[PDB]
């Protein structure tokens, strides 16, 4: 495997990432009688087991399958949300969110603005599996966040662990803006840790510094956080370099202030993501940090990303911005 | 079903040319008394006055557009009957979704002339804050969801709203208006199918006024989705009313969708002939009403033109409910810019 | 059409339950001699051997998947008849578009076992260069367009190809296979409507094996689009063949689309009973063929496993026809990286 | 108006931008018997008159209307191209390209890669009106190029004039990769100039330096080129600053080398576009230039873009990155 998963709110119990999603969903339906969950295949628990037992607990009118039509799922979701009911839609793989692109970008994101706040779909959240999975190839691997980041009016949120997932998903569900929640599917069974049983929230648009450091700032999100955490340990051991490791968490609106504050301290920045380099969200972080931190930057900002290709099947080990690719770029940046 | 032992392709001939439901002929006479809705005088006059007030507004705003006083306009000519007729069959709180030809629904619901005008002018009275193109109307108070330019996107949204209404145990319907063109979009297929499989109390109201479809119009698609369907004469307000009224009653009771396809291309003429036959109108009333309507519209028009546009700060609000700190930074950047460069911008035409 | 003077909603009852065309009963007997295709012995045996060779391959690759030797697999169980039966009715050069259950079409077209296996293993013999997930087959030589994961995207593409074939004055058809689920996608509505309004020589082949639709399956949608439609028994290779054969002849002559909905859930059993009744097979032949098939598949399987994967450089080609200088820079970056860090990568399992 | 339009291949004649498109299209159908043009409303000349007379000249089987369905138009186009025939699809406004997003990004862009070059849709070009127009508001104004720039396998091309349009459109039509050609609709009637009657090509992935300069490098595309051309003149007159003005032309794959060569010379860069700042293509240019030119950059790179909002109706004069906004940012950058 290319990563290793590692690491106050009442009683907790061991949950993997898919279980933490179920727990968020369950807490949500318990609290909010309007809330419904729907998608292609959610009734009997879903492909990744994220909705197991919810239909039996809450009823077939609240946890139900739609026809196989992503554009419809999102339009339908918008519609529910227009009435003020909580609509939690699932798109089975992030790769299949594109048929819904018009409903998300032209409709959901602009609903409140274009009406003068006479109507909104703030109570919509779209959750979807995301990211590489070892053998997903072109259409079961994709990381579409950069496409959505260029759309004012939506939020895009990506967690790194079961604890982070449940808190961030609850915040999306309760946030008064349409939210896309991308669940890193490679962690569904892999990452396991103590998760509060009862509801809690983690704030949106707030990065998390998971490790303080002084020579360089490392930024990623989802699974890639675990990669840069390892890269930090590699850098300490092999180079004597102290790395500050940051999980962005919310892609838009993003926490410009946390990232810039870190870079003022360290003077160097490397951003990593699985998505292709060109047009990827690392460009927006790099360009912003450069504007705000120009007098502190001792070296060019590094982007260690996927190549500008579709996501391959057999070649995945060579495609992904793994710990060695990140480490080598970090080394070169430190030597600058 | 059963087996068949000879090979036979099903032709598009299956049931028929779907016939067009009519109540009133072109001389305003009821064709079959069993189908007369016997609507009261005051509501029939309200149908007539709504249609003609819309037509007066259309004349004036169309000319305003030709002069460049507003940037864009879409008239309602020939659709006045479908919209008033159907609107009259709804409950006040039934939620409406539409596109560009639905202003008559608003007009029937007593949307003020001042607010039609405010939206078209993007002025300070516009509750849409001047942000959309003209005729992209919306009214929360009158349960008329804000129109958006992309065709057919409202169709699956209307279905979601209807599913939510079913759950809320509402005695509420949703109506969703669209044209035959919009019915070609994928979102139309989504809406129709979702409404049927999810059992939603929704009326799909398709305006049909060769390159768009090859079957028998849009009504012939309904059965294939398991949707109860009818075709009506869109120049006949009573045919429209009757079909909408029965669709609404069944949709709400049975949680099932209905499709009405209204054939259009005059509705106003036909309704006027009806009024005369009852002794409910005459030439003096027609003359006084044309004068009063024109005065009402011109007063709204002149007022709307003279209002300032909204504060340019409204450019930034409602993007999200709250305003992200980075968006506020952009708003602050604009304000600093206008302090230095304001003489190059039309500040005097905008509020504050 | 005409006018109607009473209000009547058209029910989804219109024509019927569409009946299921059958030729051969479950004991392999022809039900109606006028419908016997009288296919020659050698082609019927080819139908049978193709179906059973696919089934043998399926057994072995399904187990390979369960062991983690390939990452993913989709079997053909129960669809063997629909695919071989329809494929036999096409001309060799008719272009095929599909999804996941169409491997029998390839098999009928003599696609090598080595190449099915190469794609599933992503090995050096794969003309797809190891880039897609298993069972995403394609063959230019055999006019089988490369399968992609997104559902129903092939439907409007198939229509475009058919429009192009019409222009080229081809005597060529296009067939487009999809499931009842995929028919819910907007792209399905696009395809069907475009094929009708643009008059394209295409066969839509819908596999139907409550939450998906409410009308009478997919065949009941055809008439509403102006598409000639039929429902067939998908366990009956001769019913499928006959329907595909006639659809192809008419589609090509008339430049019009046809929809076949094949009802599925054994086709192999039924065909085997037919062979016995003609004196065309027996238990000794069945035993020898099962042994030979298994040996052919196992030889391909073992060879496919032992082949190296392609050169990792193939990660970068065919993104565009040419390779952009900036993409070549990324390829060069990879090569520099493997020079230094290669011990951490499976270089020995990949070519060069 | 917010811009002013200004400024070897045989006989030319005066053409505005819509006429130059017609001329490209006409030359294309004349040369290539497979080529067809289709869309919602192209048969009788289209909303912006770009296909006038083509159906009469080439036949109703080659210039025809489809049903009103953007996802279908692009899928259908792909299909034609799979057979090797030239398919020139029109999407009526760029704002309405989003329903086709799945067919463009998941299908068109990946067609060649995913098949090992057994099949392709290289002979597809999608042309669409683009950019602000004074009163288009949210859905007749949009600049969607940054959404497409994050998709390996497609080209995205935007011209600044009638001469540039015809040459770039012909290159797209003949290029062996699916291309999106965005036509700046505010120029359809406004910009007029001599255009060769006979076919010619302008290369893709090549920027054009339209004015040499030594103190600062200014990059834009479409209409915005004319804005930065004026800003250059403002800077010369008011500040004594020499501006190098570059039209990017091809958004992806973009001409990294021309932009970097200019910035090595000048040491400063300002990029401008109508699209919203966040996730906009200026981020990718800024982040790249910073990586390649770090030792030469004397100041932080400026991005003068649309705000992160939907495109407003009444507020358009305040929204757009006009000459004053560009000029002020340039001034501040020069004073850095
Ligand atoms: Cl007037
Ligand atoms: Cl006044
Ligand atoms: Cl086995
Ligand atoms: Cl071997
Ligand atoms: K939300
Ligand atoms: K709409
Ligand atoms: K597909
Ligand atoms: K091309
Ligand atoms: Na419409
Ligand atoms: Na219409
Ligand atoms: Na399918
Ligand atoms: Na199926």
């Amino acid at each position: 495997a290319h990563f290793t998963f590692q690491p106050e709110y009442g009683q907790t119990q061991k949950m993997n990432l898919f279980q933490s999603v179920t727990s968020a969903l369950d807490n949500s339906l318990a609290k909010d009688p309007t809330a419904v969950i729907f998608g292609e295949d959610v009734a009997f628990g879903g492909v990744f087991r994220c909705t197991v037992g919810l239909r039996d607990k809450y009823g077939k009118d609240r946890v139900f399958n739609t026809p196989l039509c992503e554009q419809g799922i999102v339009g339908f979701g918008i519609g529910i949300a227009v009435t003020g009911a909580t609509a939690i839609a699932e798109i089975q793989f992030a790769d299949y969110i594109f048929p819904a692109f018009d409903q998300i970008v032209n409709e959901a994101a602009k609903y409140r603005y274009r009406s003068g706040d006479l109507f909104n779909c703030g109570s919509l959240t779209i959750r979807s599996p995301w990211g590489c999975v070892g053998h997903g190839a072109l259409y079961h691997s994709q990381s579409p966040e950069a496409f959505f980041a260029h759309c004012p009016g939506i939020k895009v949120v990506i967690p790194r662990s079961p604890f982070q997932a449940k808190g961030l998903l609850l915040s999306c569900i309760e946030d008064k803006n349409p939210c896309i929640f991308f669940e890193p599917k490679i962690l569904y069974r892999a990452a396991a840790e103590e998760v509060p049983i009862e509801p809690y929230n983690i704030p949106l648009s707030q990065a998390e510094v998971i490790q303080e450091g002084s020579d360089v700032t490392l930024v990623a999100w989802g699974t890639q956080v675990h990669v840069i955490r390892e890269v930090a340990s590699m850098a300490k051991e092999k180079l004597g370099v102290s790395c500050e490791v940051i999980d962005l968490r919310t892609i838009i609106p993003w926490d410009v202030d946390t990232i810039c504050k870190s870079v003022i301290k360290t003077g160097r920045l490397l951003i990593s993501h699985e998505a292709p380099l060109t047009g990827g969200f690392a460009s927006e972080i790099s360009s912003t940090v450069q504007e705000e931190c120009f007098l502190n930057l001792e070296a060019p900002i590094s982007r260690v990303c996927g190549y500008d290709t579709p996501f391959p099947h057999i070649f995945e080990p060579f495609y992904i911005p793994d710990k060695w690719k990140c480490y080598d770029a970090l080394r070169k940046m430190i030597n600058y | 079903a059963e087996f068949i032992d000879k090979l036979e392709f099903i032709q598009p001939n299956v049931i028929s040319g779907i016939p067009i439901y009519r109540v009133m002929d072109r001389q305003g006479q009821i064709i079959n008394p069993s189908e007369d809705p016997h609507l009261p005088k005051e509501k029939v006059l309200k149908l007539y006055k709504s249609m003609t007030l819309l037509n007066t507004m259309d004349r004036i705003l169309y000319e305003s557009q030709r002069q460049g006083r507003i940037s864009f306009y879409m008239t309602n000519y020939g659709e006045e009957g479908t919209h008033v007729g159907s609107a009259a069959a709804l409950d006040n709180t039934d939620l409406v979704f539409g596109q560009y030809r639905e202003a008559g629904v608003l007009m029937y619901r007593d949307y003020p002339l001042e607010l039609f005008m405010a939206q078209c002018y993007g002025n300070i009275s516009d509750l849409g804050k001047g942000r959309q193109m003209p005729v992209h109307y919306g009214c929360k108070e009158r349960h008329f969801v804000t129109i958006s330019s992309p065709l057919a996107t409202q169709i699956p949204q209307a279905v979601g709203a209807a599913y939510a209404a079913k759950r809320a145990n509402a005695n509420r319907v949703v109506i969703c208006y669209f044209g035959e063109g919009a019915a070609s979009e994928g979102d139309a297929h989504a809406g129709f199918n979702f409404a049927a499989t999810l059992e939603c109390p929704i009326i799909f109201f398709c305006r049909n006024n060769s390159e768009q479809y090859r079957g028998d119009g849009i009504a012939a698609r309904g059965p294939g989705y398991g949707i109860m369907s009818i075709r009506v004469d869109g120049n006949d307000v009573f045919a429209v009313y009757n079909a909408t009224k029965e669709a609404r009653r069944r949709a709400v009771a049975e949680n099932q969708p209905f499709l009405i396809e209204a054939m259009t291309y005059h509705p106003i003429s036909r309704l006027r002939h009806y009024l005369l036959s009852q002794g409910w109108w005459d030439e003096e009333q027609e003359k006084a009403w044309r004068k009063q309507s024109r005065r009402k519209v011109m007063e709204a028009f002149e007022q709307a033109e003279r209002k300032p546009k909204p504060n340019p700060n409204l450019l930034f609000s409602d993007v999200y409910q709250e305003m992200p700190a980075q968006l506020r930074k952009q708003q602050e950047s604009l304000a600093r810019h206008l302090q230095t460069y304001g003489e190059h911008y039309p500040l005097d035409h905008f509020d504050k």
